[PDB]
């Protein structure tokens, strides 16, 4: 499975469900990669440009 | 004329209908809709809703 992917659905999920989230709580997503390999695929990008 | 007869004949809702043209199909159904307690709201304010 894309890891991107399954990020996106995870957060929009998160984002969802944060909308009826208890008073006095808050979601946290400390560690994560998706972002990386956005960041990886888009510097090749440019690269390649 | 099924319909119209027995509007009021009997206390039980009765109520004909032609069945569908295909048999996983609404036919003339625009819109389903389920309305859910997404923050454990409650049964009796589910109904109110």
């Amino acid at each position: 499975a894309n890891a991107v992917k399954t990020a996106e659905g995870v957060r929009a999920k998160i984002e969802e469900l944060k909308l009826n989230l208890p008073e006095g709580m808050e979601f946290s997503i400390p560690y994560d990669t998706a972002p990386f390999v956005k960041i990886s695929i888009e510097k090749v990008i440019h690269t390649l440009l | 004329d099924v319909n119209s007869s027995m509007a009021n004949s009997t206390e039980g809702e009765t109520m004909a209908v032609l069945p569908p043209a295909i048999d996983e199909l609404g036919t003339f159904s625009g819109f389903s809709l389920r309305l859910q307690d997404r923050a454990n709201l409650g049964m009796p304010a589910l109904l109110a809703a």
